[PDB]
């Protein structure tokens, strides 16, 4: 810092429409502001505390669900708990990718495939397989739970209906996430600078309509458990019906929350929302299918 | 509302 | 797009040596290459993840307890319950730091104080302050701690020794963390660009010390145990010890990590693991305070 | 080992 300059002392700056001279694959002149800048930074920062907060969330769920259940080895722990573990290893890989040189700044501005490595494309594809694995993992939990549900004492036609839609739904889903990872891979490998987001963004609109149908199916099963114990119950439930609505003992705030994701800015770095319902599902599978291993009427 | 949208390398949330 | 250039066809163009001619108060002239913006943006990026992962660790560990709790009421229980709602509100406010205008990649390359504003700079003391509201938790935490394990059927002279020295010490951290916060303040407010560092640094020692401390005397009360129950107990602790050294109900990880956390690269973005010492802490103080209200003979 | 460092306005860890 020989001497500085009048600039500095001007108080209407406002840095953020200045320029940055940089260089890219245009040519060796591209004018581009601080705010755009700092805007691709803070979809990284925004991005990044989401599935920090995942990676925590899932692992101190983990260690609670295992040294508290008072029953193990039933299907659906096994299966809450390696969808957790899926979660775990998902944001593990996600955090590798943000540090990674996809996300850098560098190939943003400037789209050069010579920073551009391979075995980052193999972290790409593994990546793409382990939402697969998660996916799967909470299909073979939602039809183990449904499976629960609708059995039993219960007719065998409404139970047999909704179980058998709720499966080929499932795996409906779980083919859709996978061609769709296919696909992007073919050209992540054929073409770095490719991109394939339709299938992916048709399976999240399947999951939703995952999610809203199992929430659809609990308060269902409310309903026929309030009229039931109207019938002749012992003075139905008193008071403890208030949490089930919208206290994560039913799928109702996932369902909302997919719904209010896509009406949120165009993409400012922020496609979290959806990001949360993947978490608040898993996370919710527990109390639910705690709540569908149940009585119901006594 | 609007579609979400995928940088060049980004996998699935 | 008009038209690329050949340089995108060189295949060792390696970005990450080339410049930004960006504008500085120094003047608008000022190289940087792409490597060291990437290194300030993943300092952001890696030090976002584990606050993110104190955040939910703390939210998710807070309904965990509140929920499961045999028995309420006590002291500790509340005092680690306000401990955890400190870390999340930590997490919040640097959540909010790091979107701020302070972690931007403009005031990191740029010295503009012109683009701070007032405010903000009432929620960088404010963070000062909650992390000063958040050690106070810590060390009454600790100090109710050491006065339910030395107490009644021990001696008054080792307990009273062990409780005087412990209580000095966190009351003078306390004082310390304040003074270093309204330091750090009058600079902060006096002249934006200034730092006050080594009054935060030896806080950190001294809780290190702190937290050290605690372990070594959960220890040795693990000795004094074992001796006692050699001399005429029910067969001692036939493999259940293997658990207390080093499975989080003593304290020995985080007085291991502090210590490690020195031994790292000069700040190369990464100041992780003293955020992963007081994490560490606060989230094992259940179980070293259910280990320290223990007979611990029969 | 070194010591920690603040940037301008890093509140404490
Ligand atoms: C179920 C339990 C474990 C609680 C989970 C809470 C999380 C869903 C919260 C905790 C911290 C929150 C984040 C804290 C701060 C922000 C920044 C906020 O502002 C921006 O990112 C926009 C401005 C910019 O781009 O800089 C957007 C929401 C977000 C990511 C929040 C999203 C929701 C989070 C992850
Ligand atoms: C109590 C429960 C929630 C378990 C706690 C686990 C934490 C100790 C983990 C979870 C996320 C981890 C972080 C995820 C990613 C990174 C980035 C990683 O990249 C770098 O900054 C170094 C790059 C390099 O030099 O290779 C450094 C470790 C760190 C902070 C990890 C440190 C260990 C963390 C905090
Ligand atoms: C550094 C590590 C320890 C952090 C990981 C998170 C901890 C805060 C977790 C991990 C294991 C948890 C414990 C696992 C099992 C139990 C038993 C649980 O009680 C029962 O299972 C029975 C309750 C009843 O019968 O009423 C009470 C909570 C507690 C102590 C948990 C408290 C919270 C703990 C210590
Ligand atoms: C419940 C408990 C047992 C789970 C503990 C899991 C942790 C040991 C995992 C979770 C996140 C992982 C991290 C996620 C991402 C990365 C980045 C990865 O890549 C780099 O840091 C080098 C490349 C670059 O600099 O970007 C190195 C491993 C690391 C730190 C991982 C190390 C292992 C971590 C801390
Ligand atoms: C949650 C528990 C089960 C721990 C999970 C740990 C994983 C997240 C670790 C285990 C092995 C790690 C990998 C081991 C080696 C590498 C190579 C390393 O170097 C390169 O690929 C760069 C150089 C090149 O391209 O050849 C990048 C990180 C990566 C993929 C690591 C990413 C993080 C992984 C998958
Ligand atoms: C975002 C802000 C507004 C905080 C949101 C907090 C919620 C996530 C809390 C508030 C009430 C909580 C519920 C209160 C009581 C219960 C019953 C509990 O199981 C029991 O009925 C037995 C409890 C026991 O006796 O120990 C399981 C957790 C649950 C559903 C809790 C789940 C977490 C809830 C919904
Ligand atoms: C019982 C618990 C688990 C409920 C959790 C509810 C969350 C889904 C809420 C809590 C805080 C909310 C956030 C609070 C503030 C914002 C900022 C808002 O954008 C702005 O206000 C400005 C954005 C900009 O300027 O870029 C967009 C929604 C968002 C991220 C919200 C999204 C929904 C969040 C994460
Ligand atoms: C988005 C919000 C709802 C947090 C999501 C995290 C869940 C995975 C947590 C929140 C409440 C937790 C429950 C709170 C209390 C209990 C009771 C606990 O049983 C006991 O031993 C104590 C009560 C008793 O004595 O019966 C077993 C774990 C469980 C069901 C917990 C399982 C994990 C849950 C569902
Ligand atoms: C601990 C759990 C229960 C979560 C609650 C955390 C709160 C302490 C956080 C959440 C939202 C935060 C607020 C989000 C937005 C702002 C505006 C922000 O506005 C400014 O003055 C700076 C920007 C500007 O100049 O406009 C000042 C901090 C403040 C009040 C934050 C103060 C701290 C709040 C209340
Ligand atoms: C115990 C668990 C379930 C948390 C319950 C409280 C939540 C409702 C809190 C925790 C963290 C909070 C967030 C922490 C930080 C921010 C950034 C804050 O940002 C601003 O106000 C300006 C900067 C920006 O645009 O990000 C907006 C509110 C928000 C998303 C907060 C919204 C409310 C949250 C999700
Ligand atoms: C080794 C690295 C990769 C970390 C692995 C995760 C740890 C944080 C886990 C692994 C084993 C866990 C322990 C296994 C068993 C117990 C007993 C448990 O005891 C009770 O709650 C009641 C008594 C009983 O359950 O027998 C308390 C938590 C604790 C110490 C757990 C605390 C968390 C630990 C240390
Ligand atoms: C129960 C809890 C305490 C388990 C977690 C233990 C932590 C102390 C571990 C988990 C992940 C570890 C990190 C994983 C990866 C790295 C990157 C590593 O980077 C390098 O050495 C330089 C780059 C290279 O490896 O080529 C430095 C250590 C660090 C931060 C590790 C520090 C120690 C960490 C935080
Ligand atoms: C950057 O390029 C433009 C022309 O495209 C030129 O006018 C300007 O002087 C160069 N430097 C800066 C800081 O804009
Ligand atoms: C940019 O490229 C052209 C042709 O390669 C060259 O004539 C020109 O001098 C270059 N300008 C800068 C600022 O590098
Ligand atoms: C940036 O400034 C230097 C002189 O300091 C000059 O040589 C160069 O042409 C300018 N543009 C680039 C891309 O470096
Ligand atoms: C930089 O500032 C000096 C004096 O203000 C001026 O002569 C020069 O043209 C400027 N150069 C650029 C690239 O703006």
């Amino acid at each position: 810092a020989p001497s500085l300059s009048n600039l500095f002392y001007d108080p209407t700056y406002n840095p953020g429409q200045s320029t940055i001279n940089y260089t890219s694959i245009y040519g060796n002149g591209s004018t581009i502001t601080f705010d755009e800048l700092q805007g691709l930074v803070n979809s990284t920062v925004t991005q990044a505390i989401m599935f920090g907060v995942r990676c925590g969330a899932a692992a101190l769920t983990l260690i609670v669900m295992w040294m508290t259940s008072r029953s193990r080895k039933t299907p659906i722990f096994i299966i809450n708990q390696v969808s957790l573990f899926l979660i775990i290893l998902h944001s593990a890989l996600y955090f590798k990718y943000l540090l990674s040189n996809y996300s850098s700044v560098t190939y943003a501005l400037t789209g050069f495939p010579q920073f551009i490595s391979r075995g980052d494309v193999h972290v790409y594809g593994a990546t793409n397989i382990i939402q697969v694995l998660l996916v799967a993992s909470i299909e073979t939990s939602l039809v183990f739970q449904i499976k629960v549900i609708f059995t039993g004492d219960n007719f065998k036609r409404i139970g047999l209906m909704l179980t058998s839609i709720s499966f080929t739904l499932g795996i409906a889903t779980v083919t859709m996430y996978f061609v769709s990872a296919v696909k992007g891979m073919i050209v992540t490998y054929n073409d770095v600078s490719a991109t394939q987001d339709k299938y992916f963004n048709a399976s999240t609109i399947l999951l939703a309509s995952s999610i809203n149908f199992m929430s659809f199916v609990l308060v269902v099963k409310l309903i026929l458990a309030i009229r039931s114990r109207r019938f002749l119950g012992l003075k139905q439930f008193d008071s403890f019906h208030i949490l089930l609505i919208m206290s994560c003992q039913s799928l109702l705030v996932p369902s909302i929350i997919f719904i209010l994701a896509y009406s949120l800015k165009p993409n400012q770095g922020t496609d979290v929302l959806t990001t949360v319902a993947t978490l608040l599902a898993v996370l919710s599978l527990p109390l639910s299918s705690m709540w569908a291993t149940a009585a119901n009427n006594a | 509302w609007h579609w979400l949208q995928l940088k060049p390398g980004q996998p699935m949330y």
